[PDB]
């Protein structure tokens, strides 16, 4: 299970999306060494320009690949449930703007981790952040804070994105995540705790095609009594 | 999802025969997809199986260098060409699909699978 994780796995990413009818799709292609914690990789939108910024779906595009020191391994649910994969599902609430609702399947096809979603936006302002293109190409790094969900034999998800806006402040994007087995398991339910987690938006100098470079580290770390725990 | 297979018929040794196996409903989660077959009076035979994302194939020792498998994402169909068929080729054949993630290993047993179908009758004289 942690078994399938021990050295370089390739990623497959593909999104189909629907933001106030602006349809949409993304291919991408990568690699997660979950020993250092690490993600690299490119999406491309294969229908032209993608009609939202690419910061706004970074979230979207598989936390199996965090770090999980020792006294951590108990609480990693997400290798738990390899290979036969979770679903993953989020509202992601922009303020004053729209919502993202998507659904992704998460699971091994042999050797290669597939991330399968589908998205589906509504309730966008045209001349607003998102569907304007007024997001900076870059990115905050936040925790993502993890709950046990023990009725759904899965976990739950909360944390806040800030999103600098061109000339101004903070777009916020308020996310809400649950992760359920596809399969029948065993699989771990955690104590609560976050994962720390660093993200650069990069660009392909060399590629025509609308697109996204992305590198991430990230690691579990521990609550205590409601204070995180810190490296 | 249901599982539609077609294209068997009456042929003779020698003959080439294409099976397909259409799949139909809520099939976003396919995994993979698989053909078994079983001629009566023996046991069920793993005979392909194909990984949905890559394409990637793995085939029963009794068919290797005569049977392909392909598959159609946006058709949602998974088709087994048949080269070369003997007379103890003649059985069932059923398509069956899996949703859960895997190891490419338990693609060949007979219970590793969520969905099957009906089967399509394949003669060989």
């Amino acid at each position: 299970g942690e078994e399938l994780f021990t050295g370089v796995v390739p990623i497959l990413v593909e999104l189909d999306g629907d933001v106030n009818g602006h349809k949409f799709s993304v291919s991408g292609e990568g690699e997660g060494d979950a020993t250092y914690g690490k993600l690299t990789l490119k999406f491309i939108c294969t229908t032209g320009k993608l009609p939202v910024p690419w910061p706004t779906l970074v979230t979207t595009f598989v936390q199996c690949f965090s770090r999980y020191p020792d006294h951590m391994k108990r609480h990693d649910f997400f290798k738990s449930a390899m290979p036969e994969g979770y679903v993953q599902e989020r509202t992601i609430s922009f303020k004053d703007d729209g919502n993202y609702k998507t659904r992704a399947e998460v699971k091994f096809e042999g050797d290669t981790l597939v991330n399968r979603i589908e998205l589906k936006g509504i309730d966008f302002k045209e001349d607003g952040n998102i569907l304007g293109h007024k997001l900076e190409y870059n990115y905050n790094s936040h925790n993502v804070y993890i709950t046990a969900d023990k009725q759904k034999n899965g976990i739950k998800a909360n944390f806040k994105i800030r999103h600098n806006i061109e000339d101004g402040s903070v777009q916020l994007a308020d996310h809400y995540q649950q992760n359920t087995p596809i399969g029948d398991g065993p699989v771990l339910l955690p104590d609560n705790h976050y994962l720390s987690t660093q993200s650069k938006l990069l660009k392909d100098p060399n590629e025509k095609r609308d697109h996204m470079v992305l590198l991430e580290f990230v690691t579990a770390a521990g609550i205590t009594h409601g204070m995180d725990e810190l490296y | 999802v249901q599982l539609v297979e077609s294209g068997g018929r009456l042929v003779q040794a020698g003959d080439s025969l294409r099976l397909s196996c259409a799949a139909s409903g809520r099939t976003f989660s396919t995994s993979a997809m698989a053909w078994f077959r079983q001629a009566p009076g023996r046991e069920r035979e793993f005979v392909a199986a194909i990984t949905w994302t890559v394409g990637n194939t793995i085939l029963g020792d009794s068919v290797k260098g005569r049977f392909t498998i392909s598959r159609d994402r946006a058709k949602n169909t998974v088709d087994l060409q048949m080269d070369n068929l003997e007379p103890e080729d003649t059985a069932v054949y059923y398509c069956s699909a899996r949703s859960r993630g895997y190891v490419l290993s338990v693609l060949r047993s007979v219970d590793s699978y969520d969905y099957w179908g009906q089967g399509t009758q394949v003669t060989v004289s």
